[PDB]
RNA sequence: GAAACCAAAGUCUUUGGGUUCCGGGGGGAGUAUGGUUGCAAAGCUGAAACUUAAAGGAAUUGACGGAAGGGCACCACCAGG
């Protein structure tokens, strides 16, 4: 099962380099569901992810 | 080369149990921990510092000598010689930035490989881990030997050096042309399948660090970044080095690959992932270690007895006195 | 409906009394529960309502007040109610050494330390609140940051000096996978 | 009561029996100690040099 | 008052209210011996030979932290050429 996801707003940046993102994700399956993930690479404000799974819940706390 | 084979070896044993505790040690320690003979020692240390044995060093208060790469290395090659290991040296230089090979000669004759790491904050930490890195290289080395891997017999270590058995041979990477590629090919699989069945993985296992031992046997050295199957990642090591294998057949001998192993097969070997009723004599002992404890404890604070400071000081007031 | 009541001691009613808008405001707004102080029996009474959005958020309420009577600031207890696995484990000075009169005091003073900075440090290790009741010690925090806290705190008053204590407790946390 | 009188007394007898022991080793340590010292001392006065 | 401090550790070279015990550079050493008490453990009294240029008490700055926080750099890294 692969869902698709949406940048509602960049937090900053983690990992050992600074190489990850830490990103809340909205959902495009009409939920609510805003979760905090960790991405690679350059995103900005209003983009768009594809998530291999979902149950998976970043590094919180 | 050494000469004098008296007091060198005591002296230098007294620095090297300065180094355990503090970076830089001053004589007087020095001489409190080698009491053997007494007053020649400062002599002793102006002649070890006309080679590359010790070091002085006196910046603004502090005032002592440390140990070099030289001296530490002629150390364990005394307490090799103790050992009656090497009599004589075997000058083909394995120069690497890593580690140091020489070749070494015992009272027999025959030759063997001398290891000695050299890794490359001050030279204690480079020493210390040199010595962590040597304990742990021979570890490994004696766990192969005994897991009956094609590697050579270990037969000694001091502290850094590592006597090993010597095989002739060149690296499978300058080794243009090679008679029989399918056979050594099928043994290289064969190896990497023992490697896997014995709870390892190498992960940068190299054609460089493959010895052609007459472009018939297979040599394998270096062992300090061994690592563990029961990481998620050691099936991907696995398979980069069995890519690497493939890919370098592929592309240097331009011998295409029959067999294709893709076994994780763990554990199915030894897992080396992990890999008046006091007797007199007695009261004499005693009694002699306690009076040896308080003249030691008489020389520290003896021998702790700044000149520069005083000699500074005569300066300033003469100078005071013949300027005003 | 069912409510929970406890108690608060003489010299907690005042800061009762002065933060008992920040205190009733979350309780009645994201949990939508009825609070009272009852002054004859000197409780805080939280009950359930029609309109409470769910079952669990009475404990919340619940732990949040006990969690401020405790000693704890408002904002860390507030911690308490948006958080789930945070815990209270306390435990009496005199419980793991045996102490009497004034060493005991001393063992109270390195717990705080100078200014308490010693106690400040160690809410910056273990990330914990702490709270010192007269003989009694109250750690706030998850269950592996409340252990590393309470083995710190254990460690003071042991007689071990704060030094080695910063060093065990950031070695610690260091292994933690923080 | 005969049992653990017996045992209670077997106890007191090894006891007294084991400071009589740590005595004795006391004084011969005390003993040996002051003969080394004056060894030594007789070292400090003479027998020290090179001719 | 050497000071930290002390209404006493004050009324001391402007030195005397009565009176008891007790110290004389650090070790040897609270050791040996002797006496005495105790079932014992040991308690009380208690040296010398010799060794040593020092040992200590109060405060004053802060190399060095294996003490902690921040900031900067492709002569550091990350992703790459």
């Amino acid at each position: 099962p692969i869902k698709l996801a949406r940048v509602t707003k960049v937090l900053g940046r983690t990992g050992s380099q600074g190489q990850c993102t830490q990103v809340r994700v909205e959902f495009m399956d009409d939920t609510s569901r805003s979760i905090i993930r960790n991405v690679k690479g350059p995103v900005r404000e209003g983009d768009v992810l594809t998530l291999l799974e979902s149950e998976r819940e970043a590094r919180r706390l | 080369l050494r000469y004098m084979s008296r007091d060198d070896f005591r002296v230098l044993t007294a620095v090297e149990m300065g180094m355990k505790n503090h970076e830089i040690v001053p004589g007087s320690l020095i001489a409190s921990i080698a009491s053997l003979k007494h007053g020649g020692c400062n002599k002793v240390l102006r002649e070890l510092v006309k080679h590359k044995l010790i070091a002085w060093e006196r910046t603004k208060t502090v005032q002592g000598y440390r140990l070099t790469n030289a001296g530490y290395d002629y150390l364990a090659l005394k307490t090799l010689s103790s050992r009656q290991v090497v009599e004589s040296v075997g000058n083909q230089m394995g120069v690497g930035k890593e580690s140091d090979i020489y070749i070494v000669a015992n009272e027999e004759g025959q030759q063997f490989a001398l290891k000695l790491h050299r890794l490359g904050r001050h030279n204690v930490s480079w020493l210390y881990l040199s010595r962590l890195s040597a304990m742990k290289e021979f570890a490994y080395m004696k766990a192969l030997y005994e897991r009956k891997f094609p590697v050579p017999k270990p037969i000694d270590y001091n502290r850094h050096a590592v006597v090993m058995e010597l095989i002739n041979g060149y690296p499978l990477c300058q080794i243009h042309h090679v008679e029989d590629p399918a056979s050594v090919y099928d043994e290289a699989m064969e190896l990497i399948v023992k490697l896997a069945n014995h709870g390892l993985i190498h992960g940068d296992f190299n054609e460089f660090n493959l010895i052609l031992d007459e472009s018939d046997h297979i040599t394998m050295i270096d062992f300090p970044q061994m690592v563990s199957t029961s990481h998620p990642n050691a099936e991907w090591y696995f398979d980069r080095d069995v890519k690497c294998i493939k890919d370098f057949f592929m592309k240097r001998f331009s011998y295409e690959s029959e067999l294709f192993p893709t076994f994780k097969d763990i554990r199915r070997e030894d897992t080396l992932d992990v890999e008046s009723t006091i007797p007199p004599e007695l009261v004499k002992q005693k009694v002699k270690r306690q009076l040896t404890k308080q003249q030691k404890s008489a020389v520290r604070r003896r021998l702790q007895k700044a000149n520069i400071f005083t000699k500074q000081r005569r300066e300033n007031m003469q100078n005071i006195k013949s300027s005003l | 409906e069912e409510t929970r009541k406890i108690p608060v001691p003489a010299n907690r009613y005042t800061p009762l009394k002065e933060n008992w808008m920040k205190i009733f405001t979350p309780i009645v707004e994201h949990l939508g529960l009825q609070i009272r102080f009852n002054l004859k029996s000197r409780n805080v009474e939280i009950r359930t309502c029609k309109e409470t959005k769910d079952v669990s958020a009475l404990t919340k309420a619940a732990d949040f007040v006990k969690a401020f009577i405790l000693g704890f600031q408002v904002e860390d207890a507030l911690a308490l109610i948006r958080l789930d696995d945070l815990f209270l484990e306390s435990f009496e000075i005199t419980d793991v050494k045996p102490l009497k009169g004034d060493h005991l005091s001393r063992a109270i003073g390195r717990i705080a330390g100078k200014g308490g900075k010693t106690k400040f440090t160690i809410e910056n290790v273990t990330r914990t609140r702490i709270v010192l009741a007269d003989v009694k010690v109250h750690i706030l925090g998850s269950f592996q940051n409340i252990k590393m806290a309470r083995t710190a705190i254990c460690n003071l008053i042991l007689g071990n000096p704060p030094s080695k204590v910063y060093g065990n407790i950031r070695a610690v946390a260091s292994r933690s996978a923080d | 009561k005969e049992d653990k009188r017996a045992r209670k007394q077997a106890i007191k007898e090894e006891r007294k029996e084991r400071r009589v022991e740590k005595k004795a080793n006391k004084l011969a340590f005390k003993l040996e100690k002051r003969r080394q010292e004056k060894e030594l001392l007789n070292l400090k006065k003479n027998v020290e040099g090179l001719k």
